[PDB]
């Protein structure tokens, strides 16, 4: 284009090992934090239990359920339950699906992720579906049922950020590293004898080039490369995760901006 | 109590791999290393979620009531 | 109100001026079942 | 029990406006704006965006306590220049440059396999 560039050295459904070149630290860091944190996802916020018989308790399962990845693709045309002006929930900000489970068989039964069962409106929107990236297609194992133990409750999922709460976490460890061979010095490596033999060498340094020892420090230097990797849970997928990132960053610097332009009224 | 849903550390879905792990290490006879390491558990963090893990649920579902 | 045993899958009914024991059991232990009212959770 | 709600980190509370513009006391042609319900992420880029500016004499940006979602800006800029503009500039340079990074990434996406 015309400003910073990317290049994609990994690709993958769940996973993206990219490049980014000409861009400040601070940008990097920010575009990483907001990946982390500031992105809206679909997850369970409300647990009706009606019958619990299983041994774990009520609150136990209602957490792990609020763990549970759901799909989150148009999440954008949902809303927030805190800005809809509907009693509670409705179907224009939350997604109800039921949970009913019961010992069957003498064996233990398992309660997976797959018998949740969407029963609200999802009018088109591709949303509240649990992400099975599971190979069997069962999902998250949510609970065991003995014999005669029942499992019966309903689940009401609301948009929300993962600052507010993990469990909103479109994404999960964000690989992170510049400069490789410490040619900025932003690190005072630690060392018995040799430094070099003893730190281990990464593999990024095979896109750098090693300092000649002749050549003194280069003290006018900033940071341009980073090396990247995006990991994705399942609810967004990681192109989108960090298009979403970059577009959630903009968005709320031009919420300041547009603050600043508020700002002149008399 | 029961499989962890998610890493406690970076956040990754470690839930549905239970199964799959024990499977790992009875039908195909692997270490837990290998066990792990095919399940796309590479950080330590949660290869620990699932190795350091104990499965309490199973001596739960031995009473009656 | 009613009540369920302890030792055995039942569900008595019996109100005051009853209590123990159980519907063909012999066991006294007798717990209380859920309330009807449900109750939320917030899924954190 | 004592702790804060969540919500707290992101959503303004009863009349807690999102920029407070001080104008400070210490050195001329300076200014403090008070941002609420953000943390490093802006701060951070806001602040290193406003050194890329060579008519910006002064850009530092603190988080006076981690319990509260909130963080300080002081801005000096050279006589005959706003520090607001400097600010806008710097936001627009920001959303610029995040825009072209989101063009590219996409470019360089739709090029890939798996
Ligand atoms: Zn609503
Ligand atoms: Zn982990
Ligand atoms: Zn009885």
């Amino acid at each position: 284009e015309e400003g910073p560039q990317v290049k994609i050295r990994e690709a993958s459904k769940d996973n993206v090992d990219f490049i980014l070149s000409n861009v400040d630290l601070a940008m990097a860091n920010s575009l990483r934090r907001v990946m982390i944190a500031e992105i809206p996802t679909l997850a369970i916020d409300s647990v009706e239990v009606e019958t619990n018989t299983t041994v774990l308790a009520d609150e136990f399962i209602a957490h792990r359920l609020g763990l549970i990845p759901l799909q989150s693709m148009d999440i954008e045309q949902l809303e927030y339950s805190r800005d809809c002006f509907c009693e509670d929930h409705c179907d224009k900000c939350s997604v109800v699906l039921t949970l009913q489970a019961f010992g069957e068989s003498e064996s233990t039964t398992n309660v997976y992720s797959k018998d949740l069962v969407i029963v609200s409106n999802l009018m088109g929107r591709n949303i509240g579906h649990p992400i099975i990236q599971d190979k069997e297609g069962n999902g998250v194992l949510i609970c065991k049922l003995r014999k005669g133990q029942e499992l019966k409750l309903t689940c009401v999922a609301k948009k929300g950020i993962a600052k507010e709460h993990a469990k909103w976490g479109p994404a999960a460890a964000i690989e992170f590293e510049y400069d490789p061979w410490n040619k900025l010095k932003h690190t005072d490596y630690w060392y018995e004898q040799d430094s070099a033999k003893e730190w281990p060498q990464s593999k990024n340094c095979e896109y750098e080039d090693p300092p000649n020892e002749g050549d003194p420090f280069d003290y006018k230097a900033q940071a341009d490369t980073f090396y990247m990797n995006v990991e994705s849970v399942g609810s967004i997928p990681v192109d989108q995760v960090v298009v979403r990132g970059i577009d959630t960053l903009q968005k709320k610097v031009a919420s300041i901006l547009l603050a600043l332009t508020q700002m002149d009224q008399d | 109590m029961i499989v962890p849903v998610r890493c406690f550390s970076c956040g990754k879905v470690v839930g549905d791999k239970w199964e799959s792990y024990l499977n790992l290490l009875q039908e195909d006879e692997l270490d837990e290393g290998t066990a792990l390491s095919r399940l796309g558990l590479k950080r330590y963090c949660c290869r620990r979620m699932i190795l350091t893990h104990v499965d309490l649920i199973e001596k739960f579902l031995r009473y009656n009531p | 109100l009613k009540y369920i045993c302890a030792e055995c899958s039942s569900k008595l009914s019996l109100s005051r001026t009853d209590a123990v024991r159980c519907k063909d059991c012999g066991h006294r232990i007798l717990l209380k079942a859920r309330t009807k009212r449900l109750v939320q959770f917030e899924a954190r | 029990m004592n702790a804060p709600d969540r919500f707290e980190l992101f959503l303004l509370g009863e009349g807690e406006s999102k920029l407070k513009i001080d104008p400070d006391t210490k050195a001329p042609n300076a200014v403090v704006i008070t941002f609420e319900k953000e943390d490093h992420t802006l701060g951070n880029l806001i602040r290193a965006e406003l050194l890329n500016d060579r008519k910006v004499l002064f850009a530092a940006y603190k988080v006076e306590h981690p319990f509260f979602a909130r963080f300080k800006l002081r801005i000096q800029t050279t006589e005959g220049y706003d520090p607001k503009d400097a600010l806008k500039n710097a936001c627009n340079s920001i959303i610029n440059k995040l825009g072209a990074l989101k063009t590219n990434f996409e470019t360089e996406w739709n090029l890939q396999t798996l």
